[PDB]
């Protein structure tokens, strides 16, 4: 819910710099002379930056040597039809690149197989200034590598079509992460109204990063493999590690945890990694079901939890929820709900992004202002 | 093991521990080049079906090059 | 088949400007760039500038920077060029050439017949033509005492081309030139065929058709 | 950004190989293998015969073969013919929409036969005499040796006033042309008997005579 607390940045500027360098007068000639021998080379541009240069398709070597010495030989009539297919190949990829860059306007956020084939991407990963661990990670998750890599069309001149494929680096690797799920916590008083609700707004991802915590509220930035959590720190907040305390002791003096106050008596279901949280309030139906044994639980009013072991379904109202069937040990930390610490007439009825300290300060203000009369 | 999860009934929140990381820190750029030649005004009959197909492909190639030049 | 027409020749005064047009008849909508090259009487051409009409992108040589502005109308597929502040050193035969594709070709493939720009101080003077009456025979027309140096001779408005021969101009001591042209014709055709010479003067809008009577 | 340096002239008899060098700076050549040679028959726009470092267009003889090595190009013609008579022009790509031109080499073959000049003289017609003017016109053509000399003789007496003379220029048949104008008043014309235009060519003098009739 903190999604609007992020700063803005540029996603492709690191490639636009290389393009502005490639637009120099004697730039493309250097790259062409370098690739005149092999398909890939290391090229020191005129700005000191060393880049990898891959020649994925050589049509001049095909046109001026095999096709045009047939069309322009003499007597245009070709004997065999094999030339038509040989030219449909080696040109389908250029046509597809043109068709892609026409509708995407220079930058395609997933690098397609036509921009960079899988074998070419694997070779590029193998020949990168990265460690063996990062090489293996990218080789095993080429799909996620494509998800976070742009392809900026750069230049076409001097018989050379150029585009810079800007890839993710994955500097932080194998530092343990954890996902924080949240659900509204409301009192279960018998009244139809005057029911208070507290929620945690720090939901998302958390990762160890240089002694601090990289926290991702926007779940789009993080893809998830079996146990690997790929993320993008361009849309990440940087917190002290003590924010993790907000899991074990929310009233700690170190980190002021972020919460949310509301007065909404609506039930909800939050599917977690290896289970499901159910905030069942009012007359809403809440049923944990199984594929074999029909129904296995009916949730009492409050915020409860079930593990994905044996549970195949959580249904709240008319809303169905298929639980994630991944193995893992769940634990139920028993403890009194926090919402039972405050009073209805003093609890702030409306504060979107609040905290323990801010809610306590508003409580102080209201209590003092009422008692001074 | 390697994936454990806790549910904190106190705050009505769950935490999924046991996940490793791969955080995008910066970027790496590499130049991918396609070398193209020119089919400069080849003149030849379009009566035969095979040569007509060849011309249908030559026009596609030339238009692709020109359109790449245009989109800039 | 594919070619480009070129404007006619003209004459200006030192300090004025000359605007030379170059229209093409090929099309293809490609990224072709028109290049301007005005040689001289002196040996050697001299590359001046270039323009890609599809984008309006231009680039001029350092010898004429700040002096020439090359333009191009995309609707009529015509590329102009305007050279202001003329000097007698800038008298040349302004050609017009293209390259097929700016990214695939790096050499000129097709040209234009070109125009001729003379910039001097003396006033212009439309020429005077007089006929010249005659195996075979020979007749022709003479053109003398004009200031410009574009002069084109034509016979029967394009129906007589064999045996024709036009000589380069002389330099009379009065600062003016003089031109001549000759045509070889059979003997008996002098009494039946009517021979008319066509001298279409470009810089002074003069068109005189002289009938050389045998 | 100055022009390229080419030899001002080379030549070769039929059955011989001629190489024309084209030297430039590191920017023009040496870096870009984009060179182009053009020929120009005086009186027409050029037409190229090499469209890359060593590539020739459609309709160019195999004897034309270009090369390049370290800021120096080499246009080679094998088995010279009487058709390869023009001013060759070396050109090179220099950058984004920037080409540099060579100083031009002048290739005219040594092997070619002499041709006697065909002279023709014309007297002033009626329209010119009706305007107080008279100009004798002596037209020379089809002389291969460039050396010609005109000398006007009024009744076997030399005239040294009003004689103009053109410069021998190449024709479409590779045999040169010329022209000479003698200007005179109408009384200076109607007061003599016979004028002469003597065109000296390798010793052989060709003459033409005119008269007030």
């Amino acid at each position: 819910f903190l999604g609007f607390l992020l700063g803005v940045g540029s996603a492709i500027a690191s490639g636009v710099a290389v393009c502005k360098v490639l637009h120099l007068e004697g730039e493309v000639n250097k790259i062409k002379s370098a690739l005149l021998s092999t398909n890939k080379a290391v090229v020191s541009l005129s700005n000191g930056v060393s880049v990898l240069t891959f020649k994925v398709l050589d049509l001049k070597n095909y046109i001026d040597k095999q096709l045009l010495p047939i069309l322009n030989k003499q007597s245009c009539s070709i004997s065999n039809i094999e030339t038509v297919i040989e030219f449909q190949q080696k040109n389908n990829r250029l046509l597809e690149i043109t068709r892609e860059f026409s509708v995407n306007a220079g930058v395609t956020t997933p690098v397609s197989t036509y921009m960079l084939t899988n074998s070419e991407l694997l070779s590029l990963i193998n020949d990168m200034p990265i460690t063996n661990d990062q090489k293996k990670l990218m080789s095993n998750n080429v799909q996620i590598v494509r998800q976070q890599s742009y392809s900026i069309m750069c230049i076409i001149k001097e018989e050379v079509l150029a585009y810079v494929v800007q890839l993710p680096l994955y500097g932080v690797i194998d530092t343990p992460c954890w996902k924080l799920h949240t659900s509204p916590l409301c009192t279960t008083n018998t009244k139809e109204g005057s029911n208070i609700c507290l929620t945690r707004t720090d939901r998302g991802w958390y990762c160890d990063n240089a002694g601090s915590v990289s926290f991702f509220p926007q779940a789009e930035t993080c893809k998830v493999q079996s146990n690997r959590v790929f993320c993008d720190t361009m849309n990440s907040l940087t917190l002290p590690s003590e924010v993790n305390l907000c899991n074990v002791d929310i009233f700690n003096p170190k980190y002021d945890c972020k919460i949310m106050t509301s007065k909404t008596d609506v039930s909800s279901s939050v599917i977690t990694s290896l289970g499901a949280i159910v905030s069942c309030y009012g007359k809403t139906k809440c049923t944990a079901s199984n594929k074999n044994r029909g129904i296995i639980k009916t949730f009492s009013n409050g915020c409860d939890y079930v593990s994905n072991k044996g549970v195949d379904t959580v249904s709240v109202g008319n809303t169905l929820y298929y639980v994630n069937k991944q193995e893992g040990k769940s634990l139920y930390v028993k403890g009194e709900p926090i919402i039972n610490f405050y009073d209805p007439l003093v609890f702030p009825s409306d504060e979107f992004d609040a905290s323990i300290s801010q809610v306590n300060e508003k409580i102080n203000q209201s209590l003092a202002f009422i008692r001074k009369s | 093991q390697n994936i454990t999860e806790e549910f904190y009934q106190s705050t009505c929140s769950a935490v999924s521990k046991g996940y490793l990381s791969a955080l995008r820190t910066g970027w790496y750029t590499s130049v991918i080049t396609i070398e193209l030649s020119n089919i400069k005004e080849n003149k030849c009959n379009g009566t035969d079906a095979k040569v007509k197909l060849i011309k249908q492909e030559l026009d596609k190639y030339k238009n692709a090059v020109t359109e790449l030049q245009l989109l800039m | 088949q594919v070619q480009l027409v070129q404007s006619g020749a003209e004459v200006k005064k030192p300090g004025s400007s000359v605007k030379v047009s170059c229209k093409t008849s090929g099309g293809t909508y490609g990224t072709y760039s028109i290049n301007w090259v005005r040689q001289a009487p002196g040996q050697g051409l001299e590359w001046m500038g270039a323009i890609i009409p599809i984008f309006g992108k231009t680039n001029y040589a350092q010898k004429f920077q700040g002096r020439v502005t090359i333009t191009a109308d995309a609707s009529t597929s015509t590329a102009y060029m305007e050279l202001g502040s003329l000097t007698s050193e800038d008298t040349a035969m302004y050609y017009c050439a293209r390259v097929e594709d700016t990214a695939l070709d790096h050499y000129f493939d097709y040209w234009g017949q070109g125009a001729l720009v003379t910039v001097s101080s003396a006033s212009t003077k439309g020429p005077s033509v007089f006929p010249l009456a005659p195996g075979t025979a020979a007749l022709g027309c003479l053109v003398k005492d004009y200031f410009p140096e574009p002069v084109t001779v034509s016979w029967n408005s394009g129906a007589l081309t064999s045996g024709v021969h036009t000589f380069p101009a002389v330099l009379q001591s009065s600062g003016l030139y003089s031109l001549s042209s000759v045509v070889t014709v059979p003997s008996s055709s002098l009494g039946t065929q009517t021979y008319i010479c066509n001298v279409n003067h470009k810089p002074s809008n003069t068109k005189v058709d002289k009938r050389v009577e045998p | 950004q100055s022009a390229l340096t080419q030899p001002r002239s080379v030549s070769g008899s039929p059955g011989q190989s001629v190489t024309i060098s084209c030297t430039g700076t590191s920017g023009d050549v040496g870096t870009y293998n984009y060179v182009s040679w053009y020929q120009q028959l005086p009186g027409k726009a050029p037409k190229l015969m090499i469209y890359d470092v060593t590539r020739r267009p459609s309709g160019v003889p195999d004897r034309f073969s270009g090369s390049k090595s370290g800021n120096t190009a080499s246009l080679t013609i094998s088995g010279l013919q009487a058709d390869d008579e023009a001013d060759y022009y070396c050109c090179s790509y220099a950058g984004t929409l920037t080409w540099v031109f060579g100083g031009g080499t002048k290739l005219t073959v040594l092997g070619q036969p002499k041709a006697a000049p065909s002279v023709t003289l014309f007297p002033p017609s009626s329209e010119e005499l009706q305007a107080n003017k008279a100009t004798l016109v002596c037209l020379i053509s089809d002389f291969y040796p460039g050396a010609v000399t005109v000398a006007w003789k009024a009744d076997s007496s030399p005239v040294k006033a009003g004689v103009e003379t053109t410069t021998p220029s190449k024709q479409s048949n590779n045999k040169y042309a010329a022209s000479s104008y003698l200007s005179l008043t109408p009384e200076q014309w109607k007061s003599h008997r016979s004028y002469s235009c003597q065109v000296t060519h390798e010793g052989s003098t060709v003459e033409k005579t005119v008269a007030p009739t």
